[PDB]
């Protein structure tokens, strides 16, 4: 059930971001750029921004 | 002057910026070319309503005289064929563009009937939306193989073929060198595109050379514009209005000398000229690849409704997405396409019928020579040629009336002739009134001699 | 698809800036660009703001005042084969809500990036040069004129 | 203008988030298109395109590359939706030849197998006359055996026949006008008869959503063309007032004529023209009316007499009535109906009357047989059940689709049903997933339409039974769940 | 508010003059109600 939901959510991401019609290596380029941006943003947020959002996330998880 | 610069540098910033905006104001005033009066007047509502009520529109259609000859249509009581029945009188057909005589070939009817049983009459949609059948692709491939070209495209209406092929490639700001005596289809195609049209004398390469050299000079004036301007030469293989062939080799040499592509119209020469009936290119032996685009219609020789354009994929693939008559109209009915394919098979089977047509055209052209009041206009290889008035009266109406009187007298003598029709107001170069004579492989030699004798006697009697 | 299948307009391009949601998408694009630039760890905030201003202005100049013509074949026979997008907008009507918005936004961005860079002169010269490079073509006087014949053809 | 019946239409505006996501998708496609163009420019990636021959490299390049941008980058990616060959009569069920591509839609190759029994929602046979076995086909075969296929001369010359006269009389009786004329192409009708009526110095008020034939016909003539908003009677009235009052632009003279071009049913939008308002304004301001009835001549009306029958108006009010036999009657052709003086002037001074071949003989027989069937001259109750069946199918389909939560454009009585997708990738997705479930639809993208509005059009028919409609509705609902195409706020 | 006023007071004068003329330009743009057609026509 969970795996099917994840597949459907990936499908919706493809349809929304118009990656559905792009060739596989173009999808690879876009995904690599996106993951690099997200990871670097999280690293910068941890280094400089106070970890108040971290406590909120931990409380939500708990 | 150095002291002035030092003093200005020692001045505060606000003073300098104010002086700068003052200088900008001075420039704006000095460049205020428009002079205004501050006078504004607006119409009163009563005056507007008075103008609305006063205006009276012209009638939609101007009153037509009852003496117009084109108002009377010839009513054929049966299929238009050899030994037809026009106006209730039996006649031999010398007026319909059916050269090869494939209209009544039983094989064509059988193929059309089979495809009618398989598919029906209507296609019900454009080529994009479920309007493409396998017969259309088969016909396109057959045309491509027959003409020794890479690709071909088929339209469902002969006029639309060229009237939509020409505007697709020619845009605003380009140059088109089109023959003077070109059919109305090419004229409307050139009007649809907004390019600049240069007209040269009928079959005069001196005028073509002169116009090309003038354009070369204008290019020397401005290279940047000449880099982005394309040049086309639109000619017809066997002319409709005049009945004379065109000199391809000189056109091809001028193409390679002056960098201008060639568009060929082969409506009349597609199935009558050349050993295998591949058009004027085969008749001259010029290579098929030299001519960019070759257009024709399937209506005259193949005896079915439609048209086509053939060439390399580089030029043809553009029309599928830019041709108006192709993108925004229903596709050809399947039975017409099957009839065209069967006609192509018959043409490819026995290529001697072109020789038969050639010899019959020669016989009739030789026999017709000698009319006192009529002059033959055309060439010995043409299947359709004109008979024009040797001595022209002052007005066109009397010329048309004399020609119509001759035509009626011939019709009462069992020869069916038609007179060439034109839009008087619209045509750029309006040809003289003429009687159109068409030759078919169906007509035997004896009928040709009898027709020559009949038209000869009738012309002698009427003109005297 | 072919131009004219579902709308009679010969040039759809002229209306792409009047559509529903284009303004909000443009503003959100600017915001996302700013977030991405802030994301860089070793770059100071004034540099981030001046980079945002310069990049946005350069992209806007390229898209509106450099690329000329249309990306799709148009059935008016290449009337706008030489006009840029700013000149094509609204069929040449000079003042319109879209043109007002497109002229105003760089100035507001300039105010913000000037304040957040604490009015440093080195940043000031760059910001003013970029803002002028954007704002000069927006003038109705510079309609269909090319200086020294660059980008004429 | 008085409406004897309610006039209901709903054009719901797009959700805001959907518009934002649409622009995201188009921006991504544009950027990757620029990247692909740069890669192909330096020959780093081999291009699968034809190039000019080596002898002509000196010639100025034939095409401008930027014009083909959306052809290479967006159209090629989802090219497999369009140009689908078929090998059967386009009835309720059509057989589609199957093709596959391994070059990402640059080149296509045909697999041996053919898809059979595909529900056909793309064809135009509103009254279901596209049958290979019927009385009409028998009559067409009988005429084809004798007259032959195709006539080889123009109407003014020997190319005129008796069949054409019989068809013209039948059409004149059908519409109710004094006289009518028939042409061999629906496109040619407009393109070659609009220039004859109106020339330079006149005004042609054209709708915002006219077909390409009407626009081309207006452009060929030298008349001035002004465009009013789609079914916005205020805009039409304002343009009429300003045109009459202020006169010609350069020299303030009264216009020679004012002509208003409108259509019966607009295909892609699905709306029906506000005919009573148009007729009232035409009478008030002394203008002339050109009514294109390609879609409404068979679909609309209690007896399929047109849209004037649907609204109850008098046919003598509309000056020129163009129509096409392709959609409803199942045979290719066109016609213009009006008063006798109009028809005589057109017979004398029309481009296709003088320069182009007349209709085929079997096609006119098929038109005659189908039109006689609709008239009731045959005497069989068939042909009157077709209109009722089409009306019932339209009501059922539109109501059921609207109650699922979709967005649908147009009037409640228009057989064409546009369903909105709003995104570029969802165009290709919807087309492919519908074909995978054995339904054929027509999807329309950006350059044709506004940017936010990308749609899929269903053309209903009287040949569609209830089981076919139920199957199509169930599959449409499943695909709508799959792609999340239900963007309707009111219902879901 | 107060902090913004102090920061503006700490800015150079020419900077604030430029910002003022830009604000005037924005006001002129907003109140430029007339939509000039920008067309030229000459009689033949
Ligand atoms: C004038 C030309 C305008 C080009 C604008 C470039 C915008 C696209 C861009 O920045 O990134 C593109 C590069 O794009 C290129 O490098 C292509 C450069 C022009 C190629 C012209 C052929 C690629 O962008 P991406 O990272 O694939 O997303």
């Amino acid at each position: 059930r969970a795996w099917k939901q994840m597949s459907w959510f990936y499908y919706q991401y493809l349809l929304v971001t118009a990656l559905y019609m792009l060739e596989p290596w173009e999808r690879t380029v876009f995904n690599s750029m996106l993951v690099s941006i997200v990871g670097m943003a999280l690293y910068t947020g941890y280094v400089f921004m106070p970890q108040h959002i971290m406590a909120i996330l931990h409380y939500f998880e708990i | 002057l150095v002291e002035m610069v030092q003093a200005l540098y020692e001045a505060p910033a606000y003073h300098l910026i104010l002086e700068g905006i003052l200088i900008l104001w001075i420039i704006r005033l000095l460049f205020s070319k428009t002079y205004k009066l501050q006078e504004r007047s607006d119409l009163t509502v009563k005056e507007k309503e008075e103008l609305i009520e006063e205006w009276q529109p012209e009638p939609l259609v101007p009153p037509v005289p009852k003496d117009h000859p084109a108002l009377n249509y010839n009513i054929v009581s049966g299929p238009p064929s050899h030994k037809t029945v026009v106006n209730g009188k039996e006649c031999i057909n010398f007026a319909s563009f059916n050269f090869l005589g494939l209209l009544d070939n039983p094989r064509v009817k059988a193929a059309a009937l089979a495809s009618l049983k398989k598919y029906g009459v209507g296609t019900c949609g454009p080529r994009g939306f479920y309007g493409t059948f396998d017969v259309h692709l088969d016909l396109e491939d057959r045309l491509a193989k027959f003409m020794k070209t890479e690709e071909a495209i088929i339209y469902s209406y002969g006029f639309a073929t060229i009237a939509s092929a020409i505007p697709a490639y020619s845009k605003r700001g380009d140059i088109v060198f089109v023959d003077r005596a070109a059919c109305f289809a090419i004229q409307k195609g050139l009007q649809a595109s907004r390019s600049d049209i240069k007209l040269f004398k009928h079959n005069d390469m001196a005028d073509l050379e002169r116009l090309l050299k003038e354009q070369e000079i204008e290019d020397q004036k401005n290279p940047r514009k000449a880099r982005v301007t394309r040049r086309f030469i639109v000619v017809e293989g066997l002319y409709m209005n005049t009945g004379t062939i065109c000199p391809l080799p000189e056109l091809v040499k001028l193409k390679y000398k002056y960098k201008a592509r060639i568009f060929l119209e082969e409506s009349l020469s597609f199935g009558v000229l050349g050993e295998h009936g591949r058009g004027v290119t085969e008749h001259y032996g010029i290579n098929i690849d030299d001519i960019d685009l070759i257009s024709a219609n399937m209506e005259n020789a193949l005896a079915s409704i439609g048209g086509f354009c053939c060439g390399r994929s580089f030029v043809i693939d553009h029309q599928r997405l830019s041709g108006q008559g192709y993108c925004f109209s229903a596709s050809l009915p399947p039975l017409l396409a099957a009839a065209a394919i069967e006609a192509l098979n018959i043409m490819e089977e026995n290529p001697g019928i072109f020789a038969v047509l050639k010899e019959k055209c020669g016989q009739i052209h030789k026999a017709l020579q000698g009319i006192s009041g009529l002059k033959v206009v055309g060439e010995s290889l043409s299947p359709a040629f004109h008979l024009q008035l040797e001595e022209s009266t002052g007005s066109r109406e009397q010329d048309v009336r004399l020609l119509q009187e001759i035509v009626d007298q011939c019709m009462n003598r069992s020869i069916a002739l038609t007179q060439a029709r034109y839009l008087e107001k619209e045509e750029k170069c309006l040809p003289p009134p003429s009687i159109r004579v068409v030759v078919t492989v169906e007509q035997t030699e004896e009928e040709l001699e009898r027709a020559a004798s009949t038209i000869k006697e009738v012309a002698q009697a009427v003109l005297l | 698809m072919n131009v004219g299948t579902a709308h009679s307009e010969v040039n759809p391009n002229t209306r792409v800036m009047n559509s529903r949601g284009i303004w909000l998408s443009y503003v959100l694009a600017i915001g996302l660009l700013h977030i991405v630039l802030l994301s860089i760890p070793f770059v100071s905030v004034p540099v981030v703001w001046t980079l945002t201003n310069l990049i946005h202005n350069m992209g806007m100049y390229i898209f509106l005042h450099t690329v000329k013509g249309t990306p799709f074949e148009t059935p008016d026979q290449g009337k706008a084969r030489l006009l840029t997008h700013w000149e094509q907008m609204d069929y040449g009507v000079q003042f319109t809500a879209s043109r007002k918005f497109l002229t105003i936004t760089p100035i507001v961005l300039y105010f913000l990036t000037s304040f957040y860079t604490k009015y440093d002169q080195i940043h000031f010269v760059l910001n003013t040069v970029s803002l002028m490079s954007v704002l000069i073509p927006k003038l109705p006087q510079l309609h269909g004129v090319r200086i020294f014949g660059i980008n004429k053809y | 203008g008085l409406y004897k019946r309610p006039f209901n239409e709903a054009f719901e505006e797009t959700p805001m988030l959907v518009a934002v996501l649409t622009y995201v998708g188009y921006g991504v496609l544009t950027l990757f298109g620029y990247l692909r163009d740069f890669l192909r420019y330096w020959r780093i990636e081999k291009c699968h395109h034809a190039t000019e021959r080596e002898e002509q490299k000196d010639f100025v390049s034939l095409y401008q590359d930027f014009e083909n941008f959306y052809t290479r980058n967006l159209y090629m990616r989802i090219r497999d939706n369009w140009n689908r060959p078929i090998c059967s009569v386009p009835g309720a069920r059509v057989d589609i030849m199957e093709r596959q591509s391994h070059d990402y839609n640059w080149s296509f190759k045909y697999t041996g197998n053919i898809i059979k029994g595909v529900i056909n929602m793309g064809s135009y046979n509103y009254l279901g006359f596209a049958r290979n076995t019927g009385s009409c086909q028998e009559a067409a075969a009988k005429v084809l055996e004798e007259y032959g296929a195709g006539v080889c001369s123009t109407r003014q010359e020997i190319g005129n026949l008796d069949k054409h006269e019989e068809l013209e009389e039948l059409v004149a009786r059908f519409l109710g006008v004094e006289a009518a004329m028939a042409y061999g192409m629906g496109f040619a009708t407009n393109s070659m008869n609009i220039p004859a009526l109106v020339g330079k110095g006149c005004l042609i008020l054209s709708d915002e959503l006219n077909h390409a034939s009407l626009v081309l016909g207006a452009r060929l003539s030298g008349a001035t063309i002004r465009i009013f908003k789609h079914n916005n009677m205020q805009s039409l009235e304002k343009l009429l007032k300003d045109a009459i009052v202020y006169g010609q632009p350069r020299t303030r003279r009264p216009w020679k004529k004012i002509l208003i071009l409108v259509e019966g049913i607009y295909s892609m939008e699905g709306s029906i023209v506000r005919l009573p308002e148009v007729i009232a304004l035409k009478k008030k301001y002394k203008a002339y009316l050109y009514l294109d009835e390609a879609h409404s001549i068979g679909a609309l009306g209690p007896t399929g007499r047109g849209v004037v029958e649907y609204f109850g108006l008098d046919p003598e009010d509309v000056d020129v009535m163009m129509g096409t036999f392709t959609k409803s009657f199942g045979a290719s052709g066109g016609y213009i109906g009006g008063k006798k003086e109009l028809i005589d002037y057109l017979r004398t001074h029309s481009h296709s009357a003088v320069y182009a071949t007349s209709l085929s003989p079997p096609v006119v027989e098929q038109i005659i047989t189908s039109m006689k069937c609709i008239m009731g001259q045959d005497g069989t109750s068939l042909g009157k059940e077709c209109v009722q069946q089409l009306a019932e199918n339209t009501r059922y389909f539109r109501r059921r689709l609207k109650e699922m939560g979709f967005i649908i454009y147009g009037n409640e009585d228009s057989p064409v049903v546009p369903l909105m997708l709003y995104m570029p990738a969802k165009i290709g997705a919807f087309g492919r997933e519908m074909l995978k479930r054995n339904i054929g639809v027509v999807v329309v993208g950006f350059p044709a339409t506004p940017i936010i509005e990308s749609r899929a059009r269903f053309c209903l028919s009287a040949a569609h039974t209830k089981e076919i409609l139920d199957t199509a509705l169930k599959e449409i609902d499943e695909v709508g769940d799959l792609l999340q195409l239900k963007y309707s706020r009111h219902r879901l």
